[PDB]
RNA sequence: ACGUCCGUCGUGAAGAGGGAAACAACCCAGACCGCAGCUAAGGUCCCAAAGUCAUGGUUAAGUGGGAAACGAUGUGGGAAGGCCCAGACAGCCAGGAUGUUGGCUUAGAAGCAGCCAUCAUUUAAAGAAAGCGUAAUAGCUCACUGGUCGAGUCGGCCUGC
RNA sequence: UAUCGACGGCGGUGUUUGGCACCUCGAUGUCGGCUCAUCACAUCCUGGGGCUGAAGUAGGUCCCAAGGGUAUGGCUGUUC
RNA sequence: CUAAAUGCGGAGAGAUAAGUGCUGAAAGCAUCUAAGCACGAAACUUGCCCCGAGAUGAGUUCUCCCGAAGGAACGUUGAAG
């Protein structure tokens, strides 16, 4: 799927967007997750507030890949009109060896069971990294 | 190898793949036939392969288990001390069949497995003695079996049922 | 007997004809033997006092043409047709006196208060 | 819609022979005649013609072939943290308390709906309490400690079927 | 989390419909019904079970099961 | 001959599933199992009735041609067609 942006026609809007967390100190931590994979903005917050919504502890949780990939379907007929922008909205692209949820922690992990709840929503087996 | 003494009271000896025990209560004859050699010992029956695989074990914690069941059969033996009871009509429990349970009209029965003594006293205690275990075991199950309402009426409404007390 | 037939009726509630409808718990070709209570809406009758021609009762039916044979060997048959309304009150006649003879199987087994009233019994 | 129109490949085209059970394209390999020998396809225990051939290993499923998102102390192998024989980590026995039914809220919630705190007490241990349970209590476990048990145990990452 | 169950995500069936024209238009005349012969199962009651907003009772939903039985009218040529 | 007629049309036994248990390991505890074992469905097999040697295990029996120990054909009629 050739990588895609606009430069077209708007479509809907960010079911994502919370950052979450304080960026005064940069980190290097994360979630790498092995292989590649497209995952819809809608699936990305599904597993961002879930692990959100259990880091009730603290914070400094952040997220670097966000979809930037729209995705137009077809429904009826066909013989006029490309594609319409409809449930199928922007889509990320994870590599074999990204990262993309990573949370500024020392040795104290308590969001490891918030990124085990996230890693059962996004249709890819993920792993946990330390460094 | 598990080595297992054997009692004052009691005399083993084996012929192969035969295996009999004497004593007091009576005498259990059993066959155990499989990658290990049973032997006994002037004080103790031996039981130990030459492998160490899973299944290899498996087979001797039964058979352990086998023998020192037919040690306590001959010893002391097997009995079971059941306990009839009923709010409202009671129940006769005869060597026979048991009528008149929860009033209903025709008895409910069980054949006598094996040849095991169930002599029951015109009280509310009766006793399943015999030599065989799986026997005894049954016997006693089955009794309260059917004491057990079929139709789909739940307990606690019908107390009347025929519990053993002691295992 | 079948369904949309006529039959006279056998008590006294000011019904004179009967039009079977149907038969409770019986589903065949068209029937209704005597002891079988069926839902009708009597034809002829006193349309005032209350309102009788029009509504839909149940009976009983007491007398058919079809013969019946009895442990014997002899069967029975009647000139046309009969039957007795009942109310709600679990198979209880409306009217007061009945007319026309009755069955035997008809009595001790099924009911015992429809004999007490029957002045005549085969 | 049993396409229009490009790209790769492959066949129908101009292909033997041959295996793949059968087969347009998968693998190998290319036709004179008769004849001899040796190889390829494939097959080589028997029908069937050719070794029931050599070394090593796996599975045990007869799997020998549809099979998936998802689950699994079935089992085998490898790396890494912590606790280990100056009686612990797990079993078994007995505790697990006192102000307090903490405050608030709530018809009621008295460790255990929810909302905020989560100190102090006796002290070997006992969190105003991690779960089950009650309408609310009660009751039953865990955390922690002692005795006994005396030994491999526990959390975790990856890989094969 | 005990019926109901949104947003979102992942699938099965292909009974429905829209429907990419290699198969038949050198043409397997059209729907439904009717009548007649032959070969099967993702079922309502009853029977045996799972969950329970299953205390009991009465119900809801789901699995299993053909063993028996599915026998009828008025308007419209009409099929649902 | 028929009909809205009449007489007759099992029980039981055996083996399993769901499930309920026994004994007993892998984890010296525990456990319905993993080996073994006791029970457990109108369903399965049989029993019962009907058809049936073109049922390729395509049958059997006795007697009839082995110089005669019968049979096909024929005649008169069907509890047959």
């Amino acid at each position: 799927q050739p990588k895609r942006t606009k430069f077209r026609k708007m479509h809907k809007g960010r079911n994502r967007g919370l950052a979450q967390g304080t960026d005064v100190s940069f980190g290097s931590f994360g979630l790498k997750a092995v292989g590649r994979g497209r995952l819809t903005a809608r699936q990305i917050e599904a597993a961002r507030r879930a692990m959100t919504r259990a880091v009730k502890r603290q914070g400094k949780i952040w997220i670097r890949v966000f979809p930037d990939k729209p995705i137009t379907e077809k429904p009826l007929a066909v013989r006029m009109g490309k594609g319409k922008g409809n449930v199928e909205y922007w889509v990320a692209l994870i590599q074999p060896g990204k990262v993309l949820y990573e949370m500024d922690g020392v040795p104290e992990e308590l969001a490891r069971e918030a990124f085990k709840l996230a890693a059962a929503k996004l249709p890819i087996k993920t792993t946990f990294v330390t460094k | 190898k598990a080595p297992v003494v054997v009692p004052a009271g009691v005399d083993v000896k084996i012929n192969g793949q035969v295996i009999t025990i004497k004593g007091k209560n009576g005498e259990l004859t059993r066959t155990l036939n499989d990658a290990v050699e049973v032997k006994h010992a002037d004080n103790t029956l031996t039981f130990g392969p030459r492998d160490g695989y899973a299944d290899g074990w498996a087979q001797a914690g039964t058979a352990r288990a086998l023998l020192n069941s037919m040690v306590i059969g001959v010893t002391e033996g097997f009995t079971k001390k059941l306990q009839l009871v009923g709010v409202g009509y009671r129940a006769a429990v005869k060597g026979n069949v048991i009528n008149l349970s929860l009033g209903f009209s025709h008895p409910v029965d069980h054949q006598l497995p094996a040849g095991i003594t169930a002599e029951c006293p015109t009280q509310t205690e009766i006793v399943l003695k015999g030599a065989d275990k799986q026997v005894i075991g049954q016997v006693a199950a089955d009794l309260r079996a059917y004491r057990r309402p079929e139709p789909y009426k739940g307990k606690g409404v019908r107390y009347a049922d025929e519990v053993v007390r002691t295992k | 007997i079948q369904e949309q037939t006529m039959l006279n009726v056998a008590d006294n509630s000011g019904a004179r004809r009967v039009m079977c409808i149907k038969v409770l718990g019986g589903s065949h070709r068209r029937y209704a033997g005597v002891g079988d209570i069926i839902k009708i809406t009597i034809k002829e009758a006193i349309p005032r006092g209350k309102v009788k021609k029009g509504d839909v009762l149940k009976a009983v039916v007491v007398r058919t043409k079809k013969g019946v044979r009895r442990p014997d060997g002899s069967v029975i048959r009647f000139d046309g047709n009969a039957c007795v309304l009942l109310n709600n009150n679990s198979e209880q006649p409306i009217g007061t006196r009945i007319f026309g003879p009755v069955t035997r199987e008809l009595r001790s087994e099924k009911f015992m208060k429809i004999i007490s009233l029957a002045p005549e019994v085969l």
